[PDB]
């Protein structure tokens, strides 16, 4: 059923011509976004050495295996709900 | 994908959709140059907007390309100000389409106009096969300096003056400036009904003349005798006294001195002739500057001569139905012949035929013959026909005398192509029949169709013809060769 | 006389002209031929759909256990009006229901009962009184086709080599060609289906032609002599006209099977064509044959020769023999059994299954082959057979003639009945297999004919015949001329017709037979001419589909002027045929000596007594367009074809207004148009305003009685509804409060239309004049005071739609809260995102705009980090809002918003207490209605006895013999199945008691309607295509004054470019001061041939210092003494010659110059809609290179000719600019435009994509390419 | 413009009278090469000189100088006015002879018969419905080894000469007609140049 929901684009006399565009400004809009997330991210490392040893290390480790409560918690002593309201 | 019209090669390889382009209508720009052209304001600032962006970024209006984007979009009179000097010296190269020849693309230099129709040149209109009843032209920008020094150098407008097929001009003047230089320079002779002032008056130079015609003392078609410099028989320039028009002398005051002293009427052959000579012995741009006067002048005494199209003009002659009467009876005794046994069919047919034909012809004569005479040769239609601006002798013929005869409307299969033997008696002031109407429908639909489908073959043709000549290029200066062709006088029928 | 019309002066001399044929008869009496709302039950017996169900029913299964027939078919009222189906974007259909009854043939179930039943077959597209058919809001033509008409088709064909090779091909209503030909052999031979060739004489045994002396005794050329010494002695020398055979029996024992077969098999003794000789004479004795077949000795069987080289080239002498030939060579295979052999044959040639030549291809092969086959032969027969040979050898022998295939007789014209009913055939064709399948696998008696039936497989043909069809076309509505010629087009393209390439130049040509049925000046002027025509003013389509013109006959001499015939092209034949502005004296006859006759393609002059017919109108060989030059007759035929042209590319003008100089035949185009709402009946006005118009109509008594609706009737005016073009449609009321109206009146003006005519253009001020130059080649020059007064100032509507969806990513929602836009451009924009009314759209701003969900990837761990510090700036939304481009400068005048109700729980009980309220109001309406039918019927009847009233059931509802009261009355329990029987004794009361009851049923049913269609809307919604929850639109208005640039054009052929816009006081003056408005080039006039222009001119001026408008036919208008009358009346120089003052100096001009009133048009053809400019812009993702299209933002395309041009100049550098950074550098043309921002030097080209992608597609082809340095 | 051209006339048929006669355009000497003559009758009945010969070609050159003025080529069956070595003066008629059909000229004198020459195989008789008059014109036939073929022979029945007949042209003479030399056998009709193409 959908292969045959699909047409082509032969059907469009010079289909090439008017078909299927682009423009590059999207692309630079998207990369500058990009660099604007980079930055922003970079900031935010740069804060990190500023915070106590014990919350840098939870954020560090937060971004390298990711919010993930339960096997921070076994891997530090606090539990489930102290690891969390420490992150 | 590869092959045929739409394939990669000849859609994508050997022709592309491009940037920094334009189209738009064109009109008449009579008052430009042969190397200007008007460019709608939006058009231009579209175009040559990153040129635009470098001179707002210079003067410190800005310091980014997207705030020189918004001024611009915003139509800012710091836009048309940097416009002004950045079109200077950035010509655009005009093209319509079909590209027969090389002449399809000009370049011409712009400038900023009101509207949103591009202003072209008419004496460029021949080069284009370009009228003004709604065609559309492309406008490509070069960019590089080696382009725009290709566009000012080869493709500039007033250099392509001669057609490279022939070697005679190409940009020369035609309808309106062909009739008003040909009303100009058309003599005027005395009579006493109607007398031309300032006839027989001797002038020391054309000075006087323009001293004269300006206080209204000698008209324009008068015949006087002004001393200017001529050649004479060994070839130098003196001064002598000829008899000529006061039309002439105001021609002949911008026509360059090298060229001698011009006395002939003006039409589109001799004002060919005229240019090619003048292109001999000067150069390219004192031709250029003459024929942009030349426009200027045919224009405006056109303009001030009120020439029109009357049905006064159309004189059929009062002699049509006197001949038509005797073709009638010619006919009628032939076809009394054909009854009782001398002539054969066929000989009845060929002897209709030759009857209306000559009577036809008569017809055609004694219309060239009235219209010529009428008004002293000052008949509008007759100086449009003389002069070469516009018609011929077959149009003035179904004007005024009759449509003679046509073809029938015979197959293919059938042998020939007969013709009827009741010609069309009537013409385009008296008005055809129904029966006249519907035979002409069919010769005009013939002939619109070989238009509409007999320049496939012509462009099949050049592109043949292109593609087997591509490779010839002048690739040395001398190629040592003791070798050549004799060429002769061409004569045709002795 | 009617209120507020021109009384116009008309210079016509032709009387007793008949009146026109309704403009749109080929359109709408072609309709409802096929269809209709209204018929009664007894009507619908030829009415084309009955036809078309008759053909696919009975369907019976393979089991032969049930069979399925058809009773009757019923048509319900649309479910939206005209208007509303433009508006939503929805096609103007008719629901359709059929009743059917399934019953069984097999007594051994007698377990299933027959059920009669009704069925929704489903929506037909259904034309508009206009003539067009609605489709996805949009109106489309069913153009007329030109094709090749059924019957037989003798032609010629030249060979290689030089020899004529004949046919004669056999044109079916539907199916395959049978093609006989000779070949270069001089042998003849049939074609099947364009399979390979076959013998003529074995097809003459295969159909039942055993022997050589049926052969022979087809064309009757051999003599039969007994077989005896004496005779053979007595005839020797003499050629033998058949082979002499030897026949024995062979017995053939087959080893798989072990029957034994009987082969007969035939020994050629004597070949034909063999000298008879005394030695011959003991083979023949020997061979024990009885009778011996001979030459005859007539010359003219050597005319026949040929048909004894066919038998030389026939390699079969039996009966079997040839049958068993043509198995072989058609199925590829031996012959299983002699059965089928047989069969195969009587099948192919003998069987309506593979082809049908219908009633006009019987009809015409009975004429061309003079023969009386009974008109229920639908399939060809032998003796069709024999004597399409024998005119084929008649035509060999040069004595017969070749079929002309542009004869108007052999073009036949499928209109728009013919292809809806062959298209609904094959809907229903396909429904039928269907049908057909499912009752052979079912076999519970639990089925019924609902089960049974599809509606997807007819509606599916349908759409497809409606949507993609060559013929289902756009309509040309640009003016309502536009209109009404697309409408009477007659295209030679399409399905079954010929193609551009394929199209010669006799086909484009002019026929003789043209006269009167095509015209021969309204032709497409490129390479389209010729293939599409247009219908002349006074031609009709008969029922058989061939073009008639009409005469008025003439009997010795005398013309008959009270009758006129309709002649078709082959009923015209061998008659000569007069004009139509002959003298006649007082009692008819033609008072000329010699009269030019139209004799087939010639022009004889011949007495009156030899006159046959005469044409009866002028403009008889016109059309409308062509029928509305004045002056035509003084104008070329090229400038004729390319006015009517353009008069129908103009534009409709905010203030129309109507010719000073026109044919009269303006007020009819705007009658027949139906654009304008046209009274149906007398009666005077109520209520009249800009929106509506309403007027009591004069109802007779009877009439009042029968119908259930007030004599009040409202009508609502069209206000500014875009076109397909783009061009308006904006109707005013002309009609003041109290005015009485006729039938047909116009009450409303607009749409290019001025007082009920047809008003194109305005009446200018011209002086033909060379003017500085700004008029040179066919420019123009107008004055400032056109766009000073509103003159040339018109409205064009764009109509802009956004689709909001269900993606996977989520549901996209219409909100003004747009990411990373200032408020400023969301400023005008209301809660769903819409623009509102009466706001100025600029370039870029935004009209709908949109939110599509953004792609959120895995939510990796820093991204859910610094969205949970920084926050959700970043929502995930992307803008998809619809932007003006940078051309669009418009007032937004209308918005709309459709979307699907969402089902919820709550909603849906909401929709549950809503449709039973709609219910029982519904039947509250219902039983009103029947208390009124049941008061009218009881005043109607009162007082009488009943003859019998019978239902659809066949139960007798009311007995009969009883006298009327009100109590059983209303005790009957339906009377829209009320069929059959007489209500009383009376003819008249019956007649009224039967027109009650339609108007009864007509209301039920569109009240029905209304409850099904607010069934509708309470439960689904908006009617909205599958997978999108709302459609936005909006219409923007765009008021285009004239300015330069701008096309014009007048009626003669002559058009221009507004080169410039000249001041008041430029422009050349009069004496009295007042200056021209236009200024044309004189020179267009002679070699253009266009006089007629300048004859306008004069007249028209004349006009305006009269206050009069002149009617001026064409052909038999105003002549030169006429103008200068009234040239003299109005103080105007004769011709129009006037000395002119120039407005920039003040001299006087030379010369005087042509000056008058000319009508002039605006094209459609828009400097605002040409100009494109582009720096940068969208490129394509696969050449990388520009795209194409002002709408795209697209680049102008530098093609092959242009290089050449190039390449000549010697730029190489322009041409690698052109080349590489301009369209597919990608590298290049980013750093060539930071280089011109820069001011740096340029960078240097590099490889362009597209011969990347050259390269890829030949690696992709396994061709190793390799760039080497 | 080789196919434009035809738009501006409008389907008119043009005035293209084909050049019935040749004629000197200078002062000089015409010499003929490969010239034969036989002596025939024209219409006025007087004696008349008619080439037989298609590869005649007269030189008219200046009797001062020598060199060639000027060089034609005469037509087949053409009437010839000059005889060779005749001294000529410009606008004198060299020769003339018929524009719109070509002629067969009989070089000896004999007896005409017909060679594979049938009516309905390989000639139809064309006749007029008013005049009656009858034209034969030699059509295609089926069978290409039917030749027709005019013999001319002597009084002993020898067949001195025989003439291969193309398709279309007309018989002017009959089966079994005496005839004499310089006699017009048959007249192909040539196409007849219409309207320019
Ligand atoms: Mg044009």
């Amino acid at each position: 059923k959908f292969h045959k929901k699909v047409n082509s684009l032969e059907d469009y006399d010079n289909y090439q011509d008017y078909m299927v565009g682009y423009d590059p400004v999207n692309d630079s809009e998207n990369l500058d976004e990009q660099e604007s997330t980079q930055k922003s991210f970079d900031h935010i490392k740069s804060i990190l050495p500023l915070l106590n040893a014990d919350k840098r290390h939870l954020i560090e480790l937060c971004l390298k295996y990711g919010f993930q409560y339960k096997a921070i918690s076994k891997v530090m002593g606090k539990g489930i709900h102290e690891t969390s309201r420490e992150i | 994908s590869l092959k045929g019209k739409q394939g990669r090669f000849r859609q994508n390889l050997l022709g592309k959709r491009v940037d920094y382009s334009a189209r738009s209508v064109i009109v008449v720009g009579p008052e430009m140059k042969l190397y200007e052209c008007g460019l709608p304001k939006d058009m231009a600032a579209e175009l040559y907007k990153p040129f635009i962006i470098r001179k707002l970024i210079e003067r410190g209006i800005v310091k980014t390309v997207k705030s020189a984007k918004k001024i611009i979009d915003k139509k800012e009179p710091v836009v048309w100000d940097i416009l002004e000097n950045v079109l200077k010296g950035h010509p655009v190269l005009l093209n319509r389409a079909p590209t027969l020849h090389r002449l399809g693309i000009q370049a011409f230099q712009p400038k900023l106009i009101e509207g949103k129709a591009i202003r072209l040149h008419p004496l460029a209109c021949t080069a284009f096969n370009a009228d003004f009843d709604g065609d559309q032209m492309a406008v490509h920008l070069p960019l590089g300096p080696e382009a725009i020094l290709e566009a000012q150098l080869l493709m500039l407008a007033s250099q392509n003056i001669l057609n490279p097929a022939n070697g005679s001009p190409i940009t020369v003047p035609s309808q309106d400036m062909v009739l008003g230089l040909y009303y100009m320079t058309k003599e005027k002779r005395s009579t006493p009904e109607e007398p031309v002032i300032g006839e027989g008056l001797t002038f020391y130079s054309s000075e006087e003349v323009e001293i004269a015609f300006n206080e209204r003392k000698v008209a324009l078609n008068a015949i006087i005798k002004v001393r200017t410099k001529d050649f004479n028989e060994a070839g130098e320039l003196v001064n002598k006294i000829i008899e000529t028009t006061v039309g002439r002398v105001l021609f002949n005051t911008v026509v360059p001195e090298q060229a001698g002293y011009i006395n002939t009427v003006l039409n589109k052959k001799s004002l060919r002739n005229i240019i090619g000579d003048i292109l001999a012995v000067t150069d390219v741009p004192t031709t250029a500057d003459f024929l942009d006067k030349i426009k200027t002048m045919g224009y405006e005494f056109a303009f001030k001569g009120g020439l029109s199209f009357s049905l006064g003009d159309i004189i059929i002659p009062k002699e049509k139905h006197e001949m038509i009467a005797e073709a009638n009876e010619q006919v009628d005794g032939i076809m009394m012949n054909y009854n009782m046994g001398l002539i054969t069919f066929n000989e009845r047919y060929n002897q209709v035929i030759d009857v209306w034909t000559s009577t036809n012809a008569m017809l055609t004569e004694l219309a060239m013959k009235r219209i010529r005479e009428d008004k002293q040769g000052f008949n509008s239609v007759y100086m449009m026909l003389d002069s070469g601006a516009r018609g011929s002798k077959e149009q003035i013929r179904q004007l005024t005398g009759m449509r003679g005869l046509m073809a029938k409307p015979k197959k293919s299969t059938a042998g020939g192509g007969e013709i009827i033997e009741n010609p069309i008696l009537s013409n385009f002031k008296e008005g055809l029949s129904i029966l006249e109407y519907f035979i002409s429908t069919h010769g005009a639909r013939k002939g619109l169709a070989d238009t509409a489908l007999k320049t496939a073959d012509a462009g099949y043709l050049t592109r043949r013809l292109v593609d087997v000549s591509q490779d010839v290029i002048i690739n040395t200066e001398d190629c040592g060769t003791l070798r050549g062709i004799e060429v002769e006088a061409l004569k045709k029928n002795e | 006389m009617f209120t507020n019309t021109i009384e116009r002066v008309n210079f016509a001399s032709a009387k007793n002209i008949p009146e026109y044929p309704d403009f749109l008869d080929i359109q709408i009496k072609s309709f409802q031929d096929f269809f209709q709302l209204e018929t009664k039950s007894d009507e619908r017996g030829n009415e084309g759909l009955y036809n078309t169900f008759m053909e696919n029913f009975p369907i019976t299964d393979t089991r032969n256990q049930f069979v399925l027939e058809f009773l009757d078919y019923f048509i319900d009222p649309p479910r939206y009006s005209i208007q509303e189906c433009i508006e939503r974007g929805l096609t103007y259909s008719v629901p359709l229901k059929a009743r059917l009854k399934l019953y069984c043939t097999d007594p051994e179930h007698e377990d299933f009962e027959t059920i009669v039943q009704d069925v929704y077959l489903g929506t037909i597209p259904y034309m508009t009184p206009s003539g067009t058919f609605v489709i996805n809001g949009a109106e489309r033509v069913v153009v007329s086709q030109l094709h090749r008409s059924p019957g037989v088709f003798f032609g010629q064909s030249f060979h290689a080599n030089g020899t004529k090779l004949y046919s004669a091909r056999v044109i079916p209503f539907k199916g395959s060609w049978i093609e006989f030909a000779t070949d270069i052999n001089g042998v003849m031979y049939a074609y099947i289906d364009r399979k390979k060739k076959l013998p003529v004489t074995t097809l003459f045994r295969a159909i039942g032609f055993e022997r050589d002396k049926d052969i022979l005794e087809i064309f009757d050329l051999s003599e039969e002599v007994k077989v005896s010494k004496a005779g053979l002695k007595k005839v020797l020398g003499r050629k033998l006209a058949a082979r002499v055979l030897n026949t024995w029996h062979e017995d053939f024992v087959d080893e798989d099977t072990g029957e034994v077969v009987s082969i007969e098999r035939n020994e050629i003794i004597l070949d034909r064509d063999t000298i008879l000789e005394k030695e011959h004479i003991d083979e023949i004795i020997d061979a024990d044959v009885k009778t011996i077949l001979l030459h005859k000795e007539n010359n003219a069987q050597s005319d026949y020769a040929i048909i004894h080289n066919t038998l030389q080239k026939d390699p079969t002498n039996s009966e079997k023999e040839a049958v068993e030939h043509i198995y072989r060579q058609l199925r590829n295979a031996e012959p299983p059994d002699e059965e089928t052999a047989r069969g195969i044959i009587e099948k192919l040639f003998f069987s309506d299954q593979r082809y049908s030549l219908g009633e006009v291809g019987r009809y015409r092969m009975n004429k061309k082959l003079g023969l009386d086959i009974g008109m229920d032969k639908e399939v060809l027969t032998k003796e069709d057979i024999i004597t399409i040979i024998k005119y084929l050898i008649e035509l060999i022998n040069s004595k017969a003639e070749i079929d002309d295939i542009d004869h108007l007789s052999n073009r036949r014209v499928r209109t728009v009945g013919e292809q809806l009913s062959q298209q609904f055939g094959v809907g229903l064709a396909r429904m039928a297999r269907t049908i057909r399948e499912r009752m052979n696998v079912r076999d519970n008696e639990v089925f019924t004919p609902i089960d049974l039936i599809n509606a997807k497989t007819l509606s599916s043909v349908i759409n497809s015949f409606f949507g993609t069809n060559q013929l289902s076309q756009f309509m040309d509505q640009t003016n309502p001329l536009a209109e009404i010629t697309h409408k009477r087009r007659l295209s030679a393209l399409g399905p079954g017709g010929l193609s551009r390439e394929r199209a010669g130049f006799e086909v484009r040509d002019v026929h003789y037979t043209h006269y009167g049925r095509l015209c021969p000046i309204e032709t497409p002027e490129g390479p389209n001419i010729g293939l599409i025509s247009s219908l002349s003013v006074f031609a009709k389509v008969n029922s058989m589909g061939f073009l008639e013109t009409p005469y008025r006959k003439v009997v010795d001499g005398k013309v008959d002027v009270k009758e006129h015939i309709y002649l078709s092209a082959e009923e015209e034949e061998g008659m000569k045929i007069a004009q139509a502005n002959i003298p006649l004296k007082d009692d008819g006859t033609i008072d000329r000596e010699k009269v030019i006759a139209r004799d087939e393609g010639d022009f004889p002059v011949v007495d009156p007594v030899e006159i046959n017919y005469t044409d009866v109108a002028p403009n008889q060989i016109a059309s409308i367009s062509a029928s509305l030059i004045p002056f035509l007759e003084h104008d070329d035929a090229n400038r004729a074809l390319m006015g009517s042209n353009m008069m129908r590319q103009a534009v409709p003008l905010l203030r129309p207004e109507s010719p000073i100089v026109g044919t009269g035949l303006e007020r009819q185009v705007a009658t027949d148009s139906r654009v304008l709402i046209n009274a149906e009946g007398d009666g005077v006005v109520e209520y009249v305003d800009a929106q509506k118009i309403t007027i009591k109509y004069d109802r007779t008594e009877e009439e009042r009685l029968v119908s259930f609706e007030e004599d009040s009737k409202t009508y609502e005016l069209v206000k500014f509804r875009k076109t397909n073009q783009g061009t308006s449609i904006n109707l005013k009321p002309i009609v003041r409060k109290g005015d009485k109206v006729k039938k047909g009146q116009v009450l409303c003006e607009g749409y290019a239309t001025e007082k009920g005519e047809l008003a194109l253009g305005r009446n200018m001020k011209v002086a033909f004049m060379p003017w500085k130059g700004y008029n040179f080649e066919d420019a123009i020059v107008i004055s400032e005071k056109v766009v000073r007064e509103d003159i040339f100032t018109s409205v064009h509507i764009d109509e802009y739609a956004l689709e909001v969806r269900d993606t996977k990513l989520g549901a996209e929602e219409l909100t003004n809260d747009i990411p990373n836009v200032s408020e400023e451009a969301t400023r005008d924009l209301d809660e769903y995102g819409m623009i509102r009314i009466g706001a100025e759209v600029k370039p870029g701003d935004i009209l709908i705009g949109k939110i599509t969900p953004k792609g959120e990837s895995d939510p990796t761990p820093e991204e859910k980090l610094l969205r949970a510090i920084f926050g959700d700036k970043a929502g995930d939304v992307k803008d998809a809002s619809l932007k003006a481009s940078p051309s669009l400068r418009g007032v937004v005048i209308d918005k709309k918003l459709f979307s699907r109700s969402i089902k919820d729980k709550r909603k849906r009980s909401e929709d549950k207490e809503a449709i039973s309220r709609l219910e029982m109001d519904y039947e509250v309406k219902f039983q009103q209605l029947k208390d009124v039918l049941i008061e009218k019927l009881f005043g109607l009847v009162n007082g009488k006895t009943s003859q019998g009233v019978i239902n659809d059931l066949g139960e007798e509802v009311l007995p009969k013999g009883k006298k009327y009261t009100i109590k059983m009355l209303n005790a009957v329990d339906d009377f829209a199945h009320l069929v059959g029987g007489s209500w009383t004794t009376d003819e008249d009361t019956n007649a009224l008691v039967a027109d009650l009851l339609h108007n009864y049923k007509i209301k039920l049913n569109d009240i029905q309607g209304n409850l099904r269609r607010d069934k509708f809307t309470i439960s689904v919604g908006d009617e909205l295509p599958a997978g999108i929850m709302k459609l936005a639109k909006v219409y923007i208005a765009k008021k285009r004054k004239l300015k330069v640039g701008d096309k014009m054009a007048g009626r003669h052929g002559n058009k221009g470019i507004v080169a410039r816009i000249v001041r008041q006081e430029d422009m050349p003056f009069l004496e009295d001061g007042t200056p021209v408005d236009i200024v044309l080039n004189p020179l267009g006039v002679p070699s253009r041939m266009n006089i007629g222009q300048i004859y306008e001119t004069v007249l028209g001026w004349a006009g305006l210092k009269l206050g009069q408008k002149y009617g001026t036919p064409i052909f038999d208008g105003a002549t030169l003494d006429d103008i200068n009358e009234l040239t003299d009346k109005a103080g105007v120089p004769r011709f129009g010659h006037t000395y002119l003052y120039d407005g920039g100096t003040g001299q006087r001009f030379d010369q005087a110059a042509t000056v008058g009133v000319i009508y002039m048009l605006k094209l459609g053809h828009m400097v605002d809609d040409k100009m494109h400019a582009r720096s940068i812009g969208p490129y394509s993702l696969i050449t990388q290179q520009p795209l194409g299209g002002k709408a795209q933002f697209g680049g102008q395309r530098f093609g092959e000719m242009e290089v050449w041009a190039l390449e000549a100049y010697g730029a190489s550098a322009t041409l690698r600019e052109i080349l590489t950074v301009k369209s597919d550098d990608v590298i290049g043309r980013a750093k060539t435009y930071e280089s011109i921002v820069k001011g740096e030097t340029m960078p240097e080209p590099g490889l362009p994509e597209s011969f990347n992608v050259l390269m890829h597609e030949l690696k992709g082809l396994g061709l190793d390419i390799r760039l080497e340095e | 413009q080789l196919t434009l051209r035809t738009f501006h006339v409008g389907g008119i048929a043009g005035n293209i009278s084909e050049d019935s006669k040749l004629e000197a355009k200078f002062d000089g000497i015409a010499e003929i090469e490969d010239l034969r003559v036989v002596e025939g009758v024209d219409n006025g009945g007087g004696k008349s000189d008619i080439v037989i010969s298609r590869t005649s070609e007269i030189k008219i050159v200046d009797a001062k100088t020598g060199i060639t003025l000027s060089t034609n080529n005469i037509p087949y069956g053409s009437q010839l006015f000059v005889k060779n070595g005749e001294k000529i003066t410009k606008g004198t008629v060299i020769c003339q002879w018929d524009p719109y059909n070509g002629v067969i000229v009989s070089e000896f004198t004999g007896q005409i018969a017909y060679e594979n020459i049938e009516q309905g195989m390989t000639y139809q008789v064309e006749i007029d419905e008013q005049t009656g008059f009858q034209e034969k014109v030699i059509s295609e036939s089926r069978n290409k080894r039917l030749i027709p073929t005019l013999l001319i022979k002597d009084g002993k029945g020898e067949t001195i000469r025989s003439y291969n007949l193309p398709v279309g042209s007309h018989l002017m003479v009959d089966n079994g007609e005496k005839i004499k030399e310089g006699k017009i056998l048959v007249k192909i009709p040539r196409k007849s140049a219409k309207a320019g193409d």
